[PDB]
């Protein structure tokens, strides 16, 4: 309610599910952790813009 | 005092006769004792109805609304009556009162009134509405001699620049009032609030007087002031800094 009439929104929401792990390619979990946390960031950033 | 009572059931023809003696009385008190007086005439709409029944009575043709065609000088040769003559030490001042028909500002009666007197003084029916006495309304208010009548040395030098400061003031949060509520509490911004606070605060302080409180002109300043105080300096722009630097820190 940003004036008399009503506009829609959204909220990102971390409903929990985990990861799936990398560890038998060459055993990269930290690599694809470092991945994983940017597009995390990316997520919630384009919520916000949506 | 000295009071002249013409009651409803008295004779018509008695009606024209009382503002006569009322002014004469006031001419004789005024220039002959060196008096200053101030003479009040009230409902002088029923003085128009005296005036047209006369007329009827003595079969003349009508004019606009029924009224006489001569009324405009009758209404003159008695408001006039009035101000000040050099070399006497006195003065007379004129307070009509007068009703209009269904709120008509148009009516003859005050239409012609208003050719010959100054200034228009108002009351608002919402005010009476609201439980607020004396309900003067100050927005449609006027007053063509208040630029002299008001100066430096006859009182302080802070009476017009006060005024028109706080009309601005009550302008602006009137205007305000109605944009709060078009759009919401949450679209105001801090002097909004100032604005919203200084109105409920001049409504509930400067025009509620009660009957029988007896304000002078220093301390109906002050008040303003003290209802001014609500703003920064920076928003009384309409008060210059020569006077700011001097009284906003009291």
């Amino acid at each position: 309610n940003v004036a008399g009439v009503t506009l829609p929104v959204f909220e990102h929401y971390h409903e929990g599910t985990d990861s799936y792990e990398l560890t038998g390619l060459a055993r990269g979990g930290e690599q694809l952790a470092k991945l994983k946390r940017n597009y995390a960031k990316a997520v919630e950033l384009l919520v916000e813009l949506a | 005092v000295c009071l002249f009572l013409n009651l409803a059931n008295d004779p018509t023809i008695e009606r024209i006769i009382t503002p006569r003696l009322a002014l004469t009385t006031a001419e004789f008190l005024a220039y002959q004792c060196e008096k200053h007086v101030l003479v009040i005439l009230t409902d002088m709409s029923s003085y128009a109805e005296a005036l047209r029944e006369v007329s009827a009575a003595r079969e003349e043709v009508p004019g606009r609304r029924g009224f006489p065609g001569y009324m405009y000088t009758d209404l003159a040769t008695i408001y006039e009556r009035a101000g000040r003559v050099e070399g006497r030490n006195g003065s007379i001042t004129q307070i009509p009162i007068l009703t209009m028909p269904n709120d008509d500002i148009t009516h003859p009666i005050p239409d012609l009134t208003g050719y010959i007197t100054e200034g228009q003084i108002y009351v608002d029916r919402q005010l009476h509405n609201r439980q607020i006495y004396p309900p003067i309304n100050v927005l449609p208010s006027l007053s063509r001699l208040m630029k002299s009548a008001i100066g430096e040395g006859m009182t302080r030098k802070d009476h017009a620049d006060v005024s028109n400061q706080l009309y601005a003031c009550y302008a602006i949060g009137k205007d305000v009032q109605a944009m709060k509520a078009v759009v919401g509490e949450e679209a105001l911004t801090s002097d909004d609030l100032l604005y919203l606070e200084f109105l409920q605060k001049f409504e509930k302080n400067f025009i509620t007087q009660g009957p029988y409180e007896n304000r002078t002109v220093y301390e109906t300043l002050d008040i303003g002031w003290q209802l001014l105080r609500i703003f920064p300096k920076e928003m009384l722009k309409r008060i210059p800094q020569s006077t700011l630097s001097e009284f906003y820190p009291r």
